[PDB]
């Protein structure tokens, strides 16, 4: 294709727009996959990166067919100058051929050390009574304790005397059938 | 106390890093209770685009598999993909392949639809019910994704709905084995699976299902004792919660002489991790501007979700609720309201007291000072308390 | 900022330790003007239990040694004492064997089954007489404990009381023994004893005990001068202050047309070291609700207890006297008693002030400033006075 | 005695007393002080914080009789477990043969050395107008100077033009006579 | 925080001196904005003494030499210069010995004697005069003092006033001189002189000097085009503004039914560096207590004033204008004039807004938010920005 | 002249100037600059401070006549006790011979040192829109950027999508004619 670089940008050069547009399957043809390699050096950052998020939307049928072409492209963005394009290209490398992301992203990378070093220790602060993902509030007690141990009881604040208002009512409810 | 625009923050990823780090570290100080707050101020860059949102959820996945406290991450992950799906991003591609999700084809498949389309359709949901009645089961941690089974909330207990009487039984034992079916694991091989509470899970939700669908409830508290029974299991007072919800929050609805409202009690007794919910759903309705209603019913209607109030504290969710009532008084509720608050709890309370309780009810009760239990517990906290440096 | 229950504090020697040395520190730096509020965070801490109040009192004792502000700590140590004992706490057998009392048998068992008892009585005071007669003396220093002093005040002092003619002269004896009389010592021995001033002392002591329980007074107007010229004893200003609150305190006093109240501005320009005491009468006097009072009354009589602080005020007892006007005016009292204060403060003072003076009586002027004194001494600061940092 | 420190417990044991109850001295038989060694090392740190305590409660007659079964708990108390007890015995150790407390307190004790490291540097920093003692209030001058030196006069704050209106109230009292 | 006494800050030059260090760092950080503010602290002690006044100066003459922002050090060196002249101090020996100001006998010497009496005279205008037409004229830095040409503002755009008009040239041609004349300098020595803009400088000042000296102005409007074009030099349009400023500042103006104001818009759009001054006089016209005026007058004459900080605004001066108003909100203004101000702005205004604009335009909406573009503009925020830490 | 320190004390001694008093010209007679190194060592601070003051009201002609003396008395005063003295003395002692200050002062003086060391950093910080000199105000663009080069533009914090009520009235006045 004549200026298939051109045509990319009229695509995704949508400074707006900054997710996967509708219907970003139809545009990435196997034959404009193949061309990529030809234009890519004279893109923009926000095209590439629109480039390359799009990969994960595409089939899995369709993605092991150009695995090739789509490793040299994850490569050529692993030699990129913005730093954006290249922490997505060191995290899709693993995608092509196992269609799951890298999860190893600490080799010479100063700002994933920098994070992973100081949160580590900030998660492992606050182990005590730390919050659980949604899913568990959905788990009965069996399931709950084998994924995530015993429940924490609440705090003692203070001591009941008495039962509150709301124990009579219940009383009532259960009368009145 | 400094502002910053999102495309700012977005455009460097060192400055996007410093941020990420600052925001994680003040969400996981806030806790569950302050998470409200801390999140959306994340959230928001993070989502900014599709290769923002995939750093960020990259990082938090490595974060998430620390053994201690990883879980937390976890969370605030999960809670980040619910702020792109109400924003109208589509988070599902990414959120699969983060996980082991893509190690099984035709599941994961199915799955990833669902979550895209943001429904449950007749057709993906069949595809996942004939693998897990087969002899060798995908992995529950699969259907196990929050998204997924809020999907099966609005679809099962929410007034309605649109569903198939020839497929119902799929989504009722698909939910139920979610929420019921443990299994065993050595060196990432599976053992085996326990089923035994799967029959009764089942059936606890089909019950409550037919109930909450049937509505007119005035039929409700006649089978009280059943619906009671049911609520001990979790993922039905999930739905009945979403259901409670869903009725009183609509607006017209206050025309009546509540039940609805009294089964948030019987939750909160049984279930400590859906407390931090039913507070939400509590203070939602407690800010609602009722204009069809007379002003008498109003504040009696305030009253009655107070009680609600004090039911939940006194089930051990006592520091989110006395600081929610701390916040409305330093800052437009009348005093009639937070002087009911202050003796009801005062009328059920005892020493020994925490000082992080005293640190908050003692503020609360030395404003507007004139209403004895309220000076005797004055007495004991100056008798009994010390302030630090 | 923040709150801790006084069990949790004691229970770990460490975490008691910790809070021993910031509570200590925070004291030495509150003066003796903040002490008031300083002291019981402090006090609550130590007084737990009577292992605590040994380990504390201790502390304090070895710092009490050090020659270059060590007294300091010897006040805080007793101001503790005194805290235990208001709350029942009996710490004689403690402060005594703190000290070098334990020294001298007979003296050291009558002077505590007194502190024990917390009264006076014939037997044990004239065991101490005795020896303070014979040709060898014990210290004068063990008669010197605040808490006993403290005693004779009550005993002579206040309104009453119960006491044998035939041993009073042992009590007003004492009391001067231990108010006039200087000891010289070399290597731990004392050289002599100087008794000059004891017989005037004595005088003047007997002299004032005998007027203020007759009462009825109406006949101290008449005997004023010779009052005045006994004031001058710091002894018997003491005891004409505790009169005069015991007088006045007590409810049911203003129906007359006062004396007591003018007795004040001597006490307070013949001795220093009273005023925080002639303040903090004055500030309870001034925080008194007198029911029985009529409007006009309590307006004029307010106005009386603040002519006794601005005298004070001129008496070089000017910040902590300033500090109270400003914390009851930006906390209560009404608009026309806070501008008396303040009209007939600058109808006395002049140039040079002091920035700490300025940064305390600057604020308070502009604040509700509509009353030219008051502009002259706002320009005189703007011209002459500069902010830092 | 038979389970002599059952009885301890039901003397000393209550947990809201936590000073020296009435008529301690009268709980504290010498035959008691010689079971107190047999019964130790069951007993709990509030009982013996009561016990040890109470020695200051005895008249010196009854001390320093059985002064030697005295220092034998004191000594039992040095190689307790509890940081209190450890902490009484040691300022106790001087009070049966000597009848008053032990102030040297600093030997291998880092609670000790850190409260008074820290703080005679602060006593240090506010020597100047420090605040005295309570008993000098009652002192003539002379006793006053002799025990803490000369007053330090109070900060000029201003200037007096005129004397304040309590100085004719004065001159009119003095006139009625 | 800590105020300080003016004598004591100067009698040891180690404490002077560390003043001055956090002093100058405070204005440095301020900017021109804070600038009215943080100067009069700093200026007050060091105009304490001449010797202080010296050795402050010293220092700001030695910083004033870095070639990276030294600038900015001469400008509050000048503040300071005029801080003692309004204070009746006379620092012009100091100031000319400060620089290479001396190394012109005769023109320094008429230069130092105006600047010491503070008005010009023509026997000390000829002179300098004289030497400016001659083949070989001084450096025209000599004539660029602050001090010097707010002489000329006073004497030939001030109501009035009095002037000889055989002497009248030669202030003129001196005024344009110092205002349109450019040096070329190398290795400290004067190449060239351009005079280009000379004769049309001199023009445009002789000509709008002529104007406002008539007054009555009536004729103002109908010469209008003419000042407007003149107001494009510089140096006219700091005439017009300071002579604005003499005629409203003046009481028992506003009688009339204002041209006066008008110009101010046309002063802002063509001159930056004047805003500072253009605000400053705005705000001293808006606090301005108008007893003579009618309410209605006075509401309708403030609407106005907000009317020229709009525009102002609009010419990217905003950030120290919307900080104004948002201190007279904290802080008196009737809430209808605040609401006329925000009205105008969020009619004019647009994304993308800055995060510093938001940080201020932001609370100053949301205080008293009744009144859409005001709340669109609230969603946009919300959406687009970020607290931080 | 006899006790010509004297003499000085009742003409400089007033502790409320600290600025050169009026005709400070006429006290310091030529005569009175020699009788200085006479008196001198007795002098206060605040006299010296008026005295060394006073060279810079002095008429070029009169400095240079007696700037032998001139330079004796700046030599003393850089001798002196008082640390102001010796600040003045050293920025006075190029004006006798060159009529100019000096400002080289940080030879082996912590003071100025200290100050210029902190604050040329701070200068240097904050050289982005720093504001300009008060004579800018008042020149033509190319004699501005001749002298401080081209100024930074106004922050853009939005963006104009209509102009303000004010552009209305500018047409109106001109329409007047
Ligand atoms: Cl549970
Ligand atoms: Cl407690
Ligand atoms: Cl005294
Ligand atoms: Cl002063
Ligand atoms: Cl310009
Ligand atoms: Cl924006």
């Amino acid at each position: 294709e004549s200026d298939t670089g051109l045509w990319l940008h009229n695509k995704l050069g949508a400074t707006d727009e900054l997710w996967a547009p509708p219907s970003i399957a139809s545009l990435l043809t196997a034959a404009v996959i193949d061309n990529i390699r030809l234009c890519f050096h004279g893109l923009s950052s926000a095209v590439k990166l629109k480039l390359l998020l799009g990969t994960l939307h595409l089939p899995r049928r369709t993605v092991d067919e150009m695995k090739g072409a789509l490793m040299e492209i994850i490569q050529l963005a692993s030699l990129d100058s913005d730093p954006w394009v290249l922490m997505v290209a060191d995290i899709l490398k693993s995608f092509p051929d196992t269609g799951s992301l890298n999860l190893e992203l600490e080799e010479q990378n100063p700002n994933v050390q920098d994070i992973l070093g100081e949160l580590r220790e900030k998660v492992g602060e606050c182990e005590a009574s730390a919050m659980l993902p949604l899913e568990c509030q959905y788990l009965n007690k069996n399931a709950l304790t084998t994924l995530a141990g015993p429940l924490t009881p609440p705090v003692k604040h203070f001591q009941l005397k008495r039962k509150p208002k709301s124990a009579t009512l219940r009383a009532e409810l259960l009368q009145k059938s | 106390g400094e502002i910053t625009s999102v495309s700012t923050a977005c455009q460097q990823l060192e400055v996007f890093s410093r941020v990420l780090r600052t925001s994680l570290a003040t969400i996981l100080d806030g806790g569950e209770e302050n998470l409200e707050k801390n999140l959306p101020e994340f959230a928001k860059m993070v989502c900014h685009g599709e290769h923002t949102y995939l750093f960020a959820q990259a990082m938090m996945s490595v974060l998430a598999q620390e053994e201690q406290g990883g879980s937390a991450v976890r969370r605030i992950a999960q809670e980040v993909q619910r702020f792109a799906q109400e924003k109208g991003h589509d988070a599902s591609q990414i959120t699969l392949a983060l996980g082991t999700a893509a190690s099984y084809p035709r599941a994961c498949q199915a799955l990833g639809a669902m979550l895209s389309k943001g429904a449950l359709n007749p057709a993906d949901i069949t595809v996942l019910f004939k693998m897990f009645t087969s002899m060798d089961p995908p992995p529950v941690e699969l259907i196990r994704v929050p998204a997924f089974l809020d999907l099966f909330m609005q679809s099962l207990f929410k007034p309605g709905a649109r569903i198939n009487q020839d497929h119902k039984h799929k989504y009722i034992h698909i939910l139920a084995y979610a929420a019921s079916v443990v299994e065993t694991w050595k060196k990432n091989k599976r053992v085996s699976i326990n089923k035994d509470e799967l029959k009764s899970t089942s059936k606890a939700v089909e019950t409550v299902h037919n109930l909450c669908c049937n509505e007119n409830a005035s039929e409700l508290v006649a089978e009280l004792s059943t619906l009671y029974q049911c609520i001990r299991f979790p993922v039905v007072a999930m739905g009945v919660l979403k259901w409670v919800d869903w009725t009183v929050s609509e607006p017209r609805y206050f025309q009546l002489q509540p039940v609805h409202l009294a089964l948030l009690d019987e939750i909160s007794t049984c279930h400590q991790l859906l407390h931090p919910q039913v507070l939400q759903l509590l203070v939602k309705l407690f800010e609602t501007e009722h204009s069809a209603l007379d002003v008498m019913e109003q504040l009696e209607l305030k009253k009655t979700l107070l009680d609600r109030m004090v039911h939940l504290l006194s089930r051990g969710y006592v520091l989110p609720v006395v600081s929610y009532i701390r916040k409305c008084l330093e800052k437009d509720t009348d005093i009639s309201l937070i002087r009911y608050f202050v003796t009801e709890v005062l009328d059920v309370i005892a020493p020994p007291y925490t000082s992080d309780f005293v640190q908050l009810f003692l503020p609360i009760l030395e404003n507007d000072s004139i209403a004895d239990p309220v000076t005797e517990f004055i007495a004991h906290c100056k008798s009994n308390f010390i302030m630090v440096n």
